């Protein structure tokens, strides 16, 4: 049925992030995976991308520099490996959280599972970015 | 029961606000259609910014959270909660 449901192992460097973070996800291609959940998942095998995208939301609940960005309700949500909540105006309809977007799509060829080719991006920017 | 705001007793409404800051949900699917309804049930312009974007020195603790809505809808001219 799709691509990114067969398993895979996680690779990947990431980049250095900043408090600003997730600000950067509703502009330009998104934000990068950052090089510290690039550590803690790297070489690990992940049953679907819905298994990896868990996993990378349960490392920020537990990374300080990460979470201490996030309020308590959210941080709640991190916890149980569910999306993070973004603001009001960047979400379109029940598309209300933060988004895993591929730079190179996979349809296209892009690695499912390299953190390199994944973005962290709200709903209006990924919406966008699909629509040209 | 869950058709508008005044359906429910301040009590009641708090249950729901603890259920959503605490994540306490059987899949994320089911929490955003509870953060949803509460929006509806509310009608604040902020939306579920009052619950994850609070403003500074907003009270965003679920019992914060309910005095802002009741505070927020007694100052608007809309109807409260049941009793
Ligand atoms: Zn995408």
């Amino acid at each position: 049925e799709s691509k990114r449901n067969k398993p895979g192992k996680a690779t990947g460097k990431g980049k250095p992030v900043g408090d600003k973070w997730l600000d950067d996800a509703g502009k330009d291609s998104g934000a990068p995976i950052p090089d510290r959940i690039a550590d803690k998942l790297r070489d690990k095998e992940f049953k679907s991308f819905d298994d990896f995208r868990k996993a990378v939301w349960e490392e920020v609940s537990k990374d300080p520099e990460l979470s201490k960005n996030l309020n308590p309700s959210n941080k709640s949500s991190v916890s149980k490996g569910y999306s993070p909540f973004t603001p009001k105006n960047q979400q379109v309809g029940g598309r209300k959280v933060y988004e895993l977007h591929h730079d190179k799509p996979i349809s296209q060829g892009g690695e499912v599972y390299d953190m390199d080719n994944i973005r962290v991006t709200t709903p209006k920017r990924h919406i966008d970015i699909h629509r040209g | 029961l869950k058709h508008s705001i005044s359906d429910y007793t301040e009590a009641e409404f708090l249950q729901l606000v603890t259920t959503i800051c605490n994540a306490d949900t059987s899949s994320e699917e089911e929490l955003a259609k509870l953060v949803t309804h509460f929006e509806e049930m509310t009608e604040h312009p902020s939306g579920s910014d009052l619950i994850y974007y609070p403003k500074e020195g907003d009270d965003d603790s679920p019992s914060g959270i309910v005095n802002t809505v009741k505070q927020w809808r007694a100052a608007n001219g809309k109807s409260g909660f049941k009793q």
